């Protein structure tokens, strides 16, 4: 499976298991500055 | 006065502002604090997005008030 919003604050972008919960922008972004 | 910004981490960023910083000028001290350009950042608070040449106060945001911050790639 069912969809899940991702796991940063106030994104209403869709996560992925691939990205951990993040959405695929969300998870860039946190690969540069995480 | 401090606010608090959320990131997407979950990490909270520590900000000395004051009520009459604009969002402006809150983007440019997270950028001094963190490196994200300011084009790539989305502020919000009390779930609604902040515009650039508006006050803190305008959205009243208090001392220690939090807001969240999410970042967008820009493509023009
Ligand atoms: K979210
Ligand atoms: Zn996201």
């Amino acid at each position: 499976p069912p969809k899940q919003r991702c796991r940063a604050p106030a994104c209403d972008h869709f996560g992925n298991a691939k990205c951990n919960g993040y959405c695929n922008e969300c998870f860039q972004f946190k690969q540069m500055y995480g | 006065m401090q606010i608090f910004v959320k990131t997407l981490t979950g990490k909270t960023i520590t900000l000395e502002v004051e009520p009459s910083d604009t969002i402006e000028n809150v983007k440019a001290k997270i950028q001094d604090k963190e490196g994200i350009p300011p084009d790539q950042q989305r502020l919000i608070f009390a779930g609604k997005q902040l515009e650039d040449g508006r006050t803190l106060s305008d959205y009243n945001i208090q001392k220690e008030s939090t807001l969240h911050l999410v970042l967008r790639l820009r493509g023009g």
